[PDB]
């Protein structure tokens, strides 16, 4: 058995411009096994309207999914992705950085 | 066209 | 790019409820069909719109085959519990990759049949499509069973025949869409650091297919270990994104260039950072 921890990237579909509608993405990949818990957060709170792509796996057998929601970037709101998987002892929180 | 595996299982 | 290919990536996951079985087909690395046992009405469905050129008989036949595969993976997961002296419980994952690369004579170039159990290589069919390579002791049991029962001939017949015949049909039907490319839109951004130095980030956005090369140069010479790259990621609209960054001294920004290579670009793009116009 080889378990692999998720790789996480949090980013927007389009270059962020405050006050302009966009999509917030949380791309989770390179993990094994396939069960995974992902939440998108706004000011530390769980976003309810979150969609996700269907499960797929790469040539190294590891799984990947995309979680996403429509959003409008602002100066004051903080966005993040919270991921949990069997390889972790606690959820990992990755903050959205509009420059990454 | 998807594959039908052979009658021998793992 | 390169030879055309078809692949079917199959997974069966047992859970603490019968296993979940997922089958995903790809043509040229693009998902084109999908079956999931956890769906309300489990059936193979078109994932690429050009697959709707197929009639209703195709979907029914593919669905019936998925029902057979679901049972094969269910029995195989059960045998795998026995091989590792375990009783039923928890979660176990059995995966399979199979398919073909198309040669310049439109016949099989390379055939693939590989299995993994618990994220580890388990057994694979060799390049000769006649012999097997087992990765552990449990896999040696499967290997002897498959060698003694003539399993390789069954897979070889599919890979050399049916797999390549249907790939040609799909390439013909999906031709218009399959040749389509979305060139990356590229730009360079400038970011502050800790002491006044600058991060230059070269962005390639909205490109399709996902294959891309991003490079940085200092006076035309390629930069290697000083370059930070992110893994290519989906934009969510079917296109992809990637970036590569370099940390440069302030005022030395113009000595650096980024070059992006992509099959959508007739010529690679060469760009540099320029301060944007402001009011
Ligand atoms: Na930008
Ligand atoms: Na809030
Ligand atoms: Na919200
Ligand atoms: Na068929
Ligand atoms: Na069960
Ligand atoms: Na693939
Ligand atoms: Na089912
Ligand atoms: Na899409």
């Amino acid at each position: 058995m080889i378990q692999r921890t998720p790789k996480i990237q949090v980013y927007s579909r389009h270059p962020a411009e405050n006050g302009k509608s966009n999509f917030l993405n949380c791309y989770v990949s390179g993990f094994h096994p396939s069960d995974i818990e992902v939440d998108l957060l706004k000011n530390g709170e769980r976003i309810e309207k979150v969609e996700h792509s269907d499960l797929s796996f790469s040539k190294d057998w590891s799984f990947y999914l995309l979680y996403y929601t429509e959003f409008t970037p602002t100066e004051k709101d903080e966005y993040a992705c919270r991921v949990n998987h069997v390889t972790l002892s606690q959820p990992k929180i990755v903050k959205w950085d509009r420059d990454m | 066209s998807s594959l039908c595996n052979f009658r021998a299982y793992v | 790019m390169g030879p055309h290919s078809m692949r079917y990536f199959e997974t069966a996951v047992s859970r603490p409820e019968e296993p979940r079985y997922i089958s995903v087909g790809y043509v040229d690395n693009k998902e084109f069909v999908r079956f999931d046992s956890d769906a309300e009405n489990p059936r193979y469905e078109p994932r690429a719109p050009w697959m709707e050129q197929e009639g209703p008989e195709y979907w029914e036949r593919e669905t019936q085959k998925a029902k057979g595969q679901e049972q094969w993976f269910r029995v195989s997961l059960r045998n795998l519990l026995g091989y590792y002296n375990q009783s039923a419980g928890g979660s176990h994952t059995l995966q399979q990759m199979s398919g073909c690369d198309l040669g310049s004579d439109w016949r099989l170039l390379r055939g693939y049949l590989q299995f993994a159990y618990e994220g580890r290589d388990y057994i694979a069919l060799n390049e000769d499509l006649k012999t097997w390579t087992a990765a552990d002791m449990a896999a040696q049991i499967t290997r002897r069973k498959w060698e003694q029962s003539g399993a390789a001939e069954h897979y070889k017949a599919y890979l050399e025949g049916e797999c390549v015949e249907w790939l040609h049909r799909y390439l013909k039907n999906g031709n218009a869409t399959l040749l389509r490319t979305d060139s990356p839109k590229a730009h360079v951004t400038h970011h502050p650091r800790s002491k006044g130095e600058v991060t230059l980030r070269c962005w390639a956005l909205g490109f399709y297919p996902a294959d891309i090369t991003l490079t940085w140069q200092l006076n035309g010479e390629e930069l290697t270990q000083d370059m930070e790259l992110v893994e290519t990621r989906p934009a969510g609209d079917g296109t992809f994104q990637k970036w590569a960054s370099v940390v440069v001294p302030l005022g030395k920004e113009q000595n650096y260039t980024c070059r992006v290579y992509h099959e959508g670009l007739p010529e690679p793009l060469t760009l540099r950072w320029e301060p944007p116009s402001t009011d």
